[PDB]
C-alpha cells in the first residue's frame, strides 16, 4: 500500500520496422527531486536469452552505447520511452524503474516484437 | 495547500537519504523520536517540531562527512515554517506522544504517512 | 571488462532454504552496491534488497526483510543472498546487478546472467 506504483502501457505490441513505438509509464505520485532537478525513473531492455540491461536513467539520459532511436521523456508522475525507426534487434522487453523512494518498482513491462516492413 | 508542502519537503528528505550513499548516518542509526500514533490531528505536529533542532544536527553532520547536502538549513527552516502555520492559534502544547525509538528514515516515513491520512480526511 | 558470474541452477522443496552467489570481476566489489532483483514470468521483475560491500550496510524491500540476508565477502570479491522458508512463488530467476555510480545507490546496471531457483510442492 506505501509503495510507488508504475502503471505501464501498452502490455503488449507488434509493429513493423521502421515505425516508431511509444512507451507509456504512469506514477502514483511525482518522481521529481527538488534539489537535483532530476527525475528518478530508468528504463531497461531484456532481449530474449538475456539479462535486463539499463538503457536510460534519470528520465532522458541515455546509456553509453545505446543508440540514438531511445528517447525518454516526461516528469513528475508522467513518462514516455520513444523508439524510432524500429529494429529486428529491439525485439525484447521493457521496464519502467522508479527510484524517486524506496523501495524501487518496476512496471508490469511491455512485450515489443517486430515484422517486415 | 500548506499541509501539502509539508509532505512534499518531507518526502525530499526521505528520497536523499534512500538515493545517496554517504548519507549512512539517517539510514543506520535509532534516536528517541516523537512518533505519530492513531491519533492525528493538527495539533500533534507540535511533536514535529520538537524534533527539528536534533533533525538539523543530523543533517548537519551528514553534510560535514558527505558534501550531499549542502542546503541543509534551509531545509529545516521551511519545514518550520510550514509546521507552525498547521499548529493553529493556541499557546505552544506539550507534545503528547510516547517517546519511541526509530531511525531518521523511519520517522520521515511515518510523519509522512501522518500527512497522507490527514488529505483522505479532507 | 565488469561482470557478475553468478552461482548455477537450484531445486528447493518447499520451506527450504538456498543461498546465491554474486562474484565480481573487473572492478573491486566494495567500490560499488549490489542489488538483487528476481524475475517471474507472469509477475515480472522485483527488487529484493541492496548492499554496501565496503561496510555491509544493507538494505531490504519488507516483502523480503524476514525471508532475505544479503551478505558480502571484500577477500572473495563476491556478495551473497540467502532466501530461507522458501515457497513455489519464490520459483524465478534472481539477477544481482551493480550500482551505476559509487555516489549514488540506483538505478542498476551491468547486471549477472541470473540463477534460476526452482521450488517444487
Ligand atoms: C578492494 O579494496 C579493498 C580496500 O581498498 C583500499 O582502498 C583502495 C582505494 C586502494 O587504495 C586499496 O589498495 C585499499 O586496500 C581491499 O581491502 C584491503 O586490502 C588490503 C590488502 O590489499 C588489506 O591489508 C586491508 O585490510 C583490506 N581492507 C579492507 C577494509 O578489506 C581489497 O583487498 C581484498 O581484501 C583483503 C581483506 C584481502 O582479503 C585481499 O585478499 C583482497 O584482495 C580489494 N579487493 C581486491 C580483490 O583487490
Amino acid at each position: 500500500g506505501s509503495d510507488i506504483v508504475m502503471t505501464q502501457s501498452p502490455f503488449s505490441l507488434a509493429v513493423s520496422e521502421g515505425e516508431m513505438v511509444t512507451i507509456n509509464c504512469k506514477s502514483s505520485q511525482s518522481l521529481l527531486s527538488s534539489g537535483n532537478q532530476k527525475n528518478y525513473l530508468a528504463w531497461y531492455q531484456q532481449k530474449p536469452g538475456q539479462s535486463p540491461k539499463l538503457l536510460i536513467y534519470y528520465a532522458s539520459t541515455g546509456q553509453s552505447g545505446v543508440p540514438d532511436r531511445f528517447i525518454g521523456s516526461g516528469s513528475g508522475t508522467d513518462f514516455t520511452l520513444t523508439i524510432s525507426d524500429v529494429q529486428a534487434e529491439d525485439l525484447a522487453d521493457y521496464y519502467c524503474l522508479q527510484h524517486y523512494i524506496s523501495p524501487p518498482t518496476f512496471g508490469a513491462g511491455t512485450k515489443l516484437e517486430l515484422k517486415a516492413a | 495547500s500548506h499541509l501539502e508542502q509539508l509532505l512534499m519537503d518531507l518526502q525530499e528528505l526521505l528520497s536523499r537519504m534512500e538515493n545517496y550513499r554517504n548519507l549512512k548516518l539517517p539510514r543506520m542509526l535509532t534516536f528517541k523520536f516523537y512518533l505519530p500514533k492513531q491519533a492525528t490531528e493538527l495539533k500533534d505536529l507540535q511533536c514535529l517540531e520538537d524534533e527539528l533542532g536534533p533533525l538539523r544536527h543530523v543533517l548537519d553532520l551528514t553534510q560535514s562527512k558527505s558534501f550531499q547536502l549542502e542546503d541543509a538549513e534551509n531545509f529545516i527552516s521551511n519545514i518550520r515554517v510550514t509546521v507552525v502555520k498547521l499548529k493553529g492559534s493556541d499557546n505552544t502544547f506539550e507534545c503528547q506522544f510516547d517517546d519511541e525509538s526509530a531511525t531518521v528514515v523511519d520517522f520521515l516515513r511515518r510523519w509522512i504517512a501522518f500527512c497522507q491520512s490527514i488529505i483522505s480526511t479532507s | 571488462e565488469i561482470q557478475l558470474q553468478q552461482s548455477g541452477p537450484e531445486l528447493r522443496r518447499p520451506g527450504s532454504s538456498v543461498k546465491l552467489s554474486c562474484k565480481a570481476s573487473g572492478y573491486n566489489i566494495t567500490d560499488y552496491l549490489i542489488h538483487w532483483v528476481r524475475h517471474r514470468p507472469e509477475h515480472g521483475l522485483e527488487w529484493i534488497g541492496w548492499i554496501d560491500p565496503e561496510d555491509g550496510e544493507t538494505r531490504y524491500a519488507q516483502k523480503f526483510q524476514s525471508k532475505a540476508t544479503l551478505t558480502a565477502d571484500t577477500s572473495s570479491n563476491a556478495a551473497y543472498m540467502q532466501l530461507s522458508s522458501l515457497t513455489p512463488e519464490d520459483t524465478a530467476t534472481y539477477f544481482c546487478a551493480r550500482s551505476l555510480d559509487s555516489t549514488y545507490i540506483y538505478p542498476f546496471a551491468y547486471w549477472g546472467q541470473g540463477t534460476l531457483v526452482t521450488v517444487s510442492s
